[PDB]
């Protein structure tokens, strides 16, 4: 979608892992605030969205 | 209140205890107080500030 | 030390940083000192296919 309406999925009720992101897109920036990455296979959170 | 000045020495200490005790609560800045998320949710070379 | 890495992980070679280029790959002590250097090379490495 494009900026001005940008659109939001909720994701829950699931085992999320974080491994397998590395593979789609040569992701020039993956930056996290709050968490980092490698340790964040591990933690389980409320509500993520995307 | 005839034995006000025995009873207050207690009161000032156990007040200034319950006072630091209740100081570990505080954050002081970091994004959360106790040390088992920090060092749990965050890479070391962050966790050191 | 030599070796050929990516060029969205430049920011990983750090002591202790995460990212998945500085845990298990090849990892430098947490008390590091010295200079890293790194040069995006796709005109001698890089064939056709």
């Amino acid at each position: 979608a494009s900026v001005y309406a940008w659109n939001r999925k909720r994701i829950s009720n699931c085992v999320a892992d974080y491994s397998v992101l590395y593979n789609f897109a040569p992701f020039f920036a993956f930056k996290c605030y709050g968490v980092s990455p490698t340790k964040l296979n591990d933690l389980c959170f409320t509500n993520v969205y995307a | 209140s005839a034995l006000g000045k025995l009873q207050d020495v207690v009161n000032h200490n156990a007040q200034a205890l319950n006072t630091l005790v209740k100081q570990l609560s505080s954050k002081f800045g970091a994004i959360s107080s106790v040390l088992n998320d920090i060092l749990s949710r965050l890479d070391p070379p962050e966790a050191e500030v | 030390d030599s070796f050929v890495i990516r060029g969205n992980e430049v920011s990983q070679i750090a002591p202790g940083q995460t990212g998945n280029i500085a845990d298990y790959n090849y990892k430098l002590p947490d008390d590091f000192t010295g200079c890293v250097i790194a040069w995006n090379s796709n005109k001698l490495d890089s064939k056709v296919g």
